[PDB]
């Protein structure tokens, strides 16, 4: 800081003052005023985006430069091409799944055909749609209904249909009319302590085909 | 297997060219592996200070719990106590009287 | 030959709908914007008219 | 390895030392007339030495030995009046700091004469210090509230509110501060480069003082029962802090740990403009001067105000299918004449 | 968004094939360099010459390269006129040189 | 068939006593949106069955009579969307009236049990948020919900007012009369 | 207490984390005095309306 | 060079002859010398009121939110929307009414502005998403051949033994590495990629883009786009009528032509769409500013003999409303037909963005 | 500066005012006016070119010059090369070393 | 109980009944003596019910 | 390669899309 | 027609309050008043500062 | 705060608090479809110093009362098993909030907790919050007096909260609710 006026200080730059690009303007700077937003090179992606891959993140050396030193890597070039290794752990000793035995011919958890493998539906999620408007519980709700209301995507039903399940729920507010796979005994007794109905339609492929086409 | 590629460093005073390690104060490979060992003993004896707790069905790992849950949800659906199922798998017997037990 | 949405094919509201067009340019010129609408109405009515022909 | 900082560590080179410079009054308008509108309604000296003198009596001051720093402020006066000249930016600093000693003393009548005459000298000068002026009435404020003056002194506050509000710029105490957290690398360590701060009360003195005028402003007329001028004070305040941290607000960039790529601090480090200057000078309301003497493009109208060429021979629009066949340039045949015929004069 | 589009697959970079490098990224023709007027490291940019390259140019001088090599009698019908864009239009006037005269730069006609 | 919300035919054989239901009442917004976008969906269905060849280039101003869609394809599409969709529509249209009737069921008796305006008071939807969305020259005084914030008359004291004159000599430009900041350049 | 290198932490993550917190700990001194001035602002304009009223 | 580079400031002379031209250089004045072309803002494209004019009733100002009317005028009828309006979480929150203008370069009445269309406000990662995906989608996939190592017609046989003589071993001799081989991974149309666009980003995009050209004042509403005669005259007569700079220097013209509003359509104007093909900065769009869900038929490489790249392949038309073009051509102009389909388009999308506590409200305002 | 005159006579800036590189253009905006205050002997010719040179000439009174390269670059940075030719005089170049320190 | 007998002291008057209820169920859980769980659920419907 | 080599003036066999796996 | 005879002069929205106005719209809608709209002064006009025409 | 297993074993707690020493407390947990406030969790909120007030909890609950009632009347606010009640507004009139958070389609507030690298499965989570308008920098400190110790950033389209799981989020929509949102 000057002392007096009489006798500034130099303008004599730094490096670190000199060395600066020209301002290109950014995200803030185009929110702020959008007049200044007069090419295409303005667009720029989220700030997150660095670019390309500029370097080699070669193993147990970190990322190194282009065009440095290669004669300490060998296990690089062994993982740009697939060849592998890693027998300091063979050496003696059998695999964890040869050391295993199996519990069946088909393994555990086996998906075998009609193995009846629900996905879950929440009794919360039903009310919280309910209350929400998606859903008029004044008919009788089925899983066409949901499907039209959007509550479940097409990606989650797969046969056999849904099962619905009282997770985070100990009292139903209102009687609901509801036509499902495998309720719960929990949710079932909400349901009827509450005055509703629910009916399980455990209903073939063409069935269930049939009730999300009409 | 260490860096054959030796770290570099920025040079602020000089005698960071005689020095060859990097942290002089920091023990040795084996020693800090010995001290390590030392460390999680201790942590571990303070740990078991106190006997085996033993746990409800609900907080157990998943590889028990749902088994155990299921060896007595037969005897659990009819309320009647006294009913005891003994499963395989579960907490070890300790083989000392215990505060918790 | 293959699978292809035949049934998509022709159902926008203009011939350039669903059309796998990958041989454009940023910046069409005069002539190359009458050759592109040309190119778009020419396929659809060539489609029309092999299939109306093969038929008959 | 950590640092210990046992022996002598050189400082490191930031941004942030920047030398900001001073705010000017401009030279057309007058302290002087801003009173008037408002009652409308070198020798060599051992500055060393006494800078030495000047800096103890200030510590005097803020620790509470008030007839030390006056007497210590009347030294280092009479050196600054001898060493400068008449109507000197730091003869009037010093003699405001000697007006403050004497209120704090007692001598309520000399601190007023001095700080009357420091105002005078103020009107005298031809470029002031926005921050000496602000502080002269703010001495003068705290005089008058001291003699009796609570009118007064809240008219002294309100003018350097009225002052700072209209000659002072709040964007340019950050201008080189607000894009630095654009410089931390590292997420897991080190991260504090990300969330640096600075604070304004440190780098924009006169937002300090003018914050203590409106709090003094406030407080006497809390005292006096104005809840009309309160809420008015209040106001202002806020509005003036809203000022300076929207000047100093900005986005996030990349939040994660970055490697390499060092030569990026060229573009975080540059003149970004202002929140403050670039609405002010939006190209749209300051627009930028074009003249077509010195461009090769011009409006429809404005045909011949282009640059000027000798033997000036208008072909044709550089349609490049020219260079194809014959019809190619068939097809390219009536463009010249119907651009003609668009571009014609009126 | 679903994986946004590829900045580097933008079509403002045709570079050298390098040691990294996406699936994605179209690099430079074997053979072929990515800089037109770089034959050697050291050869020089052409002062006007300008090769009109990725999209159709809207004005296109005569001078000027699009799709061919640069010969003297296409490229040059009159060594003595130089062309210009004024007003979107192909302007030619009478070439100059610049020469000191007096402490200044005069204009002289550059065929004479 | 489940698409009515009556009931499926399992439900029937089931024999499950579902017929007397809680009347509440329903405004249908999803389903009225939904049919909203059902009509639209037919008719632009309809149109694209109905395109007919109009071909502006001589090469293919030879066909400029015929329809788009060759006879068997036209036929086809006739058969599977257009119809589809009329049919979904129509269960949308079917689920808001038995709705709309029950909601008139349901206004009945609110009204002769506590009043007509007591009724509509408590049938009202709205929420206090509401202008927020329907009128914000109402909710300005509320919150500050615009993007550019800094331009909402709360915080509008932030945003600079310069000082900017016409001048006939630069073209009509305007310009601001504010003299520029010194700026901090070396250290 | 603030002198240079305030203390020793068991690490420089620890190190960092404290410096940060410092830095947090100012940025919230002066939202908390831009906060301080907005309630006192905001009770003051209620009692003056509510004097206004009565 | 880079900055931080010795080979920056190694050029000491010889960059500017010591002696001025005598006809363009001069000397600086000082402080009141209005210097052409200096701004304090870093300004790329330094234009101003005259060289890009802006139509709209008022210069953007930092102290309006919008440079157009905020309430009807008293003196000109005023249109509603087709639509009701509805204020989502990205809308302006404030009335926006345009002057329409009528071919003879007149404003014949006015008219109000959907917020969801023209008041989304814009933000650079959804138009850098939108221009990426434009630009990445309009290059040309089918001239990125290239030649490998099993195209180059060699006798597939080593050409020398590895130890008889002092050349390297090697053995077709048809790799990179020679001057007449090819690449192991060259490029390839079907190799490479074309990327995928969906509905929601490209709309959210494209209203940001519009909104933004609102902001600018560069947007004109018209009641209709006809010419007497479909030849390019007339076009070029009504352009200088409406002082629309079409050429190819001149501030662009992007036309948006929807029919008029009592005569909606989804179809161009045959007599302007004739007439508007002119070799100058003027192009026009369709209507719309959705697109068709994109889908890929071959994510698998299942059809082997596919020609074209990787994704989707139902990608965007070239006659569509994009960010690229609304930045290349200055000028927007909209018909009242278009702001029509705009608004019959996005009324559904609107509602469904909707919260359910507002939206259960939407039959109780009508 | 020797005896009290600056041995910078002419400061050479180009620039083009409509096309791009608004970086001299922000300069001759900013920095110029206060550099112009500062050192009013100077006299400074400023070149409007179409395709400019981006770079900042300084010509002295004993006929040398002096160029600094301004490409892409911040028009502080532009500012802080313009007082380097107005402090300097261009007249010689020794090493900074103990048998230099005395001229 | 000492913790839960501190957060009742403590509470918000609008939030005392779900704190109340908070202590009866952690006694539950804790498995303290019915009489305890009586009581706590108790003082949780004295504090909840607007009649009781 | 070369622009008029004698290895491309001459026909070869054409690479084509390679199948992905399961 | 009606709207035209009823209103000889601009209304609110020829202020200069907030920003300058556009010479394009003014020469626009010259057509519609009988004062001169598109004459601008150099000073931003303000309505109730001093009265216009 | 006490650690029942340290106070079984030292004696202060009998034997049969293992459990308590071993699970948590039984309660209701807190999703996207189900609001199960906590009034511990709101009374820390009323207790920390924040510049705007937030309603009552009384307010917050649904109304619980009789279900004698023959037809569900569409009220504003009406029972339900899931916690959901619109918005309620400000909790004092003469007042303005710099910001405003709209809600999803579900009504869904928009806390969103995402995962660093969810690749490699790291345990190290965030929170994202991309429906606020206005002044998101005022948002901004807000969450800092919330969360002092916290990596906070923040753009034009979302706020992120560095180090914060579902109770990080939780908290966040405990203190929107009490706010008005
Ligand atoms: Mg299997």
């Amino acid at each position: 800081k000057e002392f007096d006026e009489d006798h500034p200080l130099p303008v004599v730059g730094s490096r670190l003052n000199g060395r600066t690009t020209q301002h290109k303007w950014n995200h803030w700077d185009q929110y702020l005023n959008p007049q200044i937003t007069q090419s295409i090179k303005d667009l720029t992606p989220t700030p997150e985006y660095v670019g390309m891959r500029c370097g080699h993140n070669m193993i147990k050396m970190g990322w190194m430069k282009i065009g440095g030193s290669w004669k300490y890597s060998r296990g690089y070039n062994d993982r740009r091409r697939v060849f592998a290794r890693g027998q300091w752990q063979e050496r003696k000793m059998t695999p964890r799944f040869m050391l295993a035995p199996r519990v069946s011919a088909g393994g555990p958890r086996n998906r075998y055909e009609g193995k009846l493998v629900f996905s879950p539906l929440r009794l919360s999620k039903l009310l919280w749609a309910i209350d929400t408007g998606r859903i008029n519980p004044n008919e009788v709700i089925t899983l066409y209904h949901l499907r039209q209301a959007n509550v479940v995507g097409e990606r989650e039903i797969v046969w056999p249909g849904f099962v619905l399940i009282s997770n985070g729920v100990r009292r139903v507010p209102y009687p609901i009319h509801i036509e499902l796979q495998n309720a719960s005994a929990e949710s079932i007794r909400l349901i009827e302590e509450a005055g509703g109905s629910f009916t399980c339609v455990y209903m073939t492929h063409e069935g269930l085909y049939q009730e999300l086409h009409p | 297997a260490f860096r054959r590629l030796v770290k570099r460093h920025k040079i602020t005073n000089n005698q960071m060219l005689l020095m060859r390690r990097r942290e002089p104060y920091k023990p040795t490979m084996k020693d800090r592996q010995e001290i390590a060992d030392r460390a999680k003993l201790e942590e571990f004896e303070r740990k078991n200070a106190d006997g085996l707790m033993f746990v409800p069905e609900k907080a157990l790992p998943p590889w028990q719990k749902s088994l155990a849950h299921n060896a007595k949800a037969l005897g659990s659906r009819i309320n009647f106590r006294g009913f005891r199922v003994r499963v395989a798998d579960g907490q070890d017997e300790p083989g000392f009287p215990t505060p918790f037990r | 030959g293959g699978f292809t949405m035949k049934y998509k094919k022709g159902t926008g509201l203009w011939d350039e709908d669903h059309v796998n067009d990958y041989k454009t340019n940023r910046y069409l010129s005069a002539r190359a914007t009458m050759r592109w609408y040309q190119e778009m109405e020419r396929h659809q009515t060539r489609n029309s008219l092999n299939a109306r022909r093969a038929t008959q | 390895v950590t640092r210990l900082y046992t022996s002598y560590y050189t400082g490191v080179l930031y941004p942030n030392q920047l030398v900001q410079p001073k705010q000017r009054l401009p030279a057309d308008v007058s302290v002087s007339a801003i009173l008037q509108k408002r009652s409308e309604p070198r020798p060599y000296v051992p500055l060393g030495e006494v800078a030495k003198l000047e800096l103890q009596g200030d510590y005097y001051m803020e620790g509470g030995m008030f007839q030390e720093a006056l007497e210590h402020y009347g030294v280092v006066a009479k050196a600054y009046n001898y060493a400068y000249p008449e109507n000197h930016a730091q003869r009037i600093g010093i003699r405001i700091k000697l007006s403050a000693a004497f209120r704090q003393t007692g001598r309520l009548e000399s601190s007023l004469a001095n700080i009357e005459e420091v105002l005078r000298m103020l009107d005298a000068s031809t470029r002031p210090s926005l921050e000496l002026i602000c502080e002269a009435l703010l001495e003068l404020g705290i005089t008058r509230e001291a003699l009796g003056m609570k009118r007064e002194a809240t008219e002294a506050y309100e003018e350097a509110l009225e002052v700072v509000n209209s000659f002072h710029n709040w964007g340019e105490s950050h201008r080189m501060l607000r894009l630095l957290p654009r410089l931390g690398r590292r997420f897991n360590y080190n991260f504090e480069e990300k969330f640096v701060y600075f604070s304004p009360f440190d780098y924009d003195r006169t937002f300090a003082l003018v914050d203590q005028c409106l709090e003094r402003a406030e407080t006497i007329f809390n005292e006096i029962g104005d809840v009309e001028g309160a809420i008015r004070v209040l106001q202002q305040r806020k509005e003036m802090i809203d000022k300076k941290f929207f000047n100093m607000r900005d986005f996030a960039g990349r939040i994660h740990t970055m490697r390499g790529h060092w030569k990026r601090r060229a573009q975080h480090l540059t003149n970004a403009p202002t929140p403050d200057e670039l609405l002010r000078y939006s190209p749209t309301i300051h627009q930028v001067h074009r003249d077509f003497k010195y461009e090769l493009t011009a409006p429809i109208g404005r045909e011949k105000e282009v640059m000027p060429g000798v033997n000036r021979l208008v072909l044709d629009m550089g349609n490049p299918y020219r260079r194809r066949g014959r019809l190619s340039n068939k097809m390219l045949k009536d463009a010249d004449h119907k651009f003609a015929n668009y571009v014609r004069q009126k | 968004m679903p994986r946004p589009a590829p900045r580097f697959a933008m079509g403002h970079m045709l570079p050298h094939r390098s040691n990294v490098g996406s699936q994605f990224l179209h690099t430079q023709r074997h053979g072929s360099r990515s800089t037109w007027y770089k034959k050697h490291y050291f050869s020089l940019r052409p002062f006007a010459i300008q090769r009109h390259h990725g999209t159709t140019p809207r004005i296109l001088l005569d001078r000027s390269l699009w799709k061919s090599l640069w010969i003297t009698k296409l490229q040059l019908p009159d060594i003595n006129r130089w062309e210009r864009v004024v007003n979107s239009r192909r302007v030619t006037e009478d070439r100059y040189a610049f020469v000191e005269e007096e402490g200044v730069m005069h204009k002289v006609n550059w065929g004479l | 068939s489940g698409a009515f919300g009556c009931g499926s035919y399992r439900s029937v054989v089931a024999g499950t006593q579902n017929v007397p239901r809680r009347m509440t009442f329903y405004p249908s917004a999803y389903e009225l949106i939904q049919l909203h976008k059902a009509h639209r969906e037919v008719i632009r269905h309809f149109y694209v069955r109905d395109k007919i060849f109009d071909n502006k280039f001589p090469g293919n101003a030879l066909a400029n009579g015929l329809f788009k869609f060759v006879p068997n394809r036209r036929e086809n599409y006739h058969m599977r969307e257009l119809m589809e969709s009329i049919r979904r529509r129509s269960i949308w249209m079917h689920r808001i009236k038995q709705q709309r009737e029950i909601n008139a069921k349901v206004v009945e008796n609110m009204e002769v049990k506590y009043g007509k305006k007591a009724a509509a008071s408590m049938l009202c939807f709205t929420t206090p948020d509401s202008n927020a969305y329907f009128a914000p020259h109402r909710y300005q005084d509320v919150a500050n919900s615009w993007p550019n914030y800094w331009q909402h008359p709360s915080v509008n004291h932030v945003v600079p007012k310069p000082r900017w004159r016409r001048h006939r000599e630069l073209g009509g430009i305007t310009r601001v009369e504010d003299p520029f900041a010194v700026q901090a350049s070396d250290y | 207490p603030s002198f240079g290198r305030v203390k020793a932490v068991p690490s420089p993550v620890i190190r960092s984390k404290m410096n940060f917190m410092k830095l947090r700990r100012m940025r919230l001194r002066d939202v908390l005095h831009r906060d301080a001035l907005e309630l006192r602002l905001l009770e003051l304009k209620r009692s003056a309306m509510k004097n206004x009223e009565q | 060079s880079s900055i931080f580079s010795p080979r920056y400031d190694w050029r000491t002379s010889g960059v500017h002859d010591i002696a001025p031209r005598d006809e363009g250089d001069f000397l600086y004045q000082g402080p009141q010398h209005v210097l052409p072309g200096a701004h304090p803002l870093p300004l790329h494209h330094p234009h101003n009121t005259i060289t890009r004019p802006v139509i709209s009733p008022y210069i953007p100002s930092p102290q309006r939110s919008h440079p157009y009317f905020t309430a009807p005028l008293p003196e000109l009828p005023h249109f509603s929307t087709t639509k009701p309006i509805v204020y989502t979480y990205g809308t302006m929150k404030e009335r926006i009414i345009a002057p329409v203008f009528n071919l003879k370069n007149e404003v014949i009445y006015t008219r109000e502005l959907d917020p969801f269309i023209f008041g989304m406000y814009p933000e650079v990662e959804e138009l850098s998403k939108n221009l990426t995906y434009w630009m990445v989608r309009c290059q040309n996939f089918a001239s990125k051949w290239d030649y490998e190592t099993r195209e180059i017609w060699r006798k597939a046989k080593k050409n020398w033994p590895n130890t008889g003589m002092g050349m390297p071993r090697v053995g077709n001799r048809k790799n990179h590495l020679y001057t007449w081989g090819g690449r192991t991974k060259p490029s390839k149309p079907w190799n490479m990629l074309m990327p995928t666009m969906d509905v929601k980003t490209w709309s959210k995009s494209n209203r940001m883009m519009l909104t933004l050209k609102m902001l600018q004042g560069r947007l004109q509403v018209v009641d209709r786009l006809t010419l007497e005669e479909p030849t390019q005259e007339c076009y070029l007569e009504l352009c200088r009528n409406m002082s629309w700079d079409v050429r190819h220097t001149g501030g662009g013209v992007l036309f948006m032509d929807g029919g008029s509003r009592i005569t909606p359509s989804s179809e161009f104007d045959r007599a302007f769409f004739f007439g508007s093909f002119f070799n100058g900065r003027n192009k026009i769009v369709r209507p719309t500013v959705l697109c068709d869900e994109q889908y890929d038929y071959n994510k698998t490489a299942a059809k082997q003999r596919m020609k074209g790249p990787k994704g989707a392949k139902n990608p965007i038309p070239i006659n569509r409303f994009n960010a690229y073009d609304a930045m290349k051509h200055d000028r927007l102009v909209i018909t009242e037909g278009a702001l029509m389909q705009l608004e019959d388009e996005l009324y559904e999308h609107k509602l469904q963005i909707l919260p359910p506590h507002i939206r259960n409200q939407l039959p109780e305002y009508g | 500066s020797r005896n009290g005159e600056l041995c910078l006579k002419k400061v050479i800036i180009s620039y083009c005012p409509s096309n791009g590189a608004p970086n001299t253009r922000q300069f001759l905006a900013t920095h110029l006016p206060h550099f112009h205050a500062k050192y009013p002997s100077v006299s400074i010719d400023l070149r409007p070119r179409l395709w400019p040179e981006m770079a900042i000439t300084g010509v002295y009174r004993d006929g040398s010059e002096r160029s600094y390269n301004t490409k892409n670059l911040s028009p502080m940075g532009i500012f802080l090369r313009l007082n380097n030719l107005v402090s300097t005089a261009n007249d010689y170049d020794q090493p900074f070393c103990a048998s230099h320190l005395h001229f | 109980h000492y913790d839960h007998f501190l957060k009742y002291l403590n509470a918000d008057p609008s939030t005392v009944p779900x704190i109340a209820q908070t202590w009866a169920t952690t006694a539950k859980h804790m498995r303290s003596p019915n009489w305890i769980v009586q009581l706590l659920r108790g003082l949780h419907k004295y504090h909840a019910d607007a009649e009781c | 390669p070369k622009m008029g080599c004698e290895e491309i003036t001459r026909k070869a066999r054409r690479v084509q899309l390679q199948p992905t796996e399961y | 027609g009606e709207l035209q005879k009823k209103n000889p002069t601009p209304s609110e929205w020829y202020d200069e309050s907030k920003g300058p106005l556009n010479p394009n719209f003014l020469r626009s809608m010259r057509s519609h008043y009988e004062v001169d709209i598109a004459n601008l002064p150099d000073t931003p006009l303000i309505r109730g500062q001093r009265e216009f025409f | 705060p006490t650690d029942v297993a340290a106070n079984i074993s030292a004696g202060a707690m009998p034997p049969e608090a293992n459990v308590a020493a071993a699970l948590p407390v039984p309660r209701i947990q807190y999703s996207k479809w189900n609001r199960a406030l906590r009034s511990d969790v709101y009374d820390e909120l009323l207790k920390l110093p924040l510049r705007y007030k937030l309603h009552d909890f009384a307010k917050l609950c649904p109304p619980q009362r009789c279900q004698e009632e023959p037809e569900a009347v569409g009220v504003v606010g009406r029972d339900s098993a899931v916690g959901y009640l619109p918005p309620l507004g400000p909790a004092d009139p003469l007042d303005t909030i710099p910001f405003f958070v709209h809600r999803s389609s579900n009504g869904v507030l928009p806390g969103k907790v995402f995962s660093m690298h969810p690749r490699n499965l790291m345990p190290a989570f965030y929170l994202r919050i991309q429906q606020v308008e206005g002044d998101m920098f005022r948002f901004e400190e807000e969450l800092l007096k919330i969360f002092p110790t916290k990596k906070i950033f923040v753009r034009s389209h979302s706020i992120y909260v560095y180090n914060v799981a579902l109770d990080g989020r939780m908290v966040l929509h405990h203190w929107l609710l009490g706010l008005g949102f």
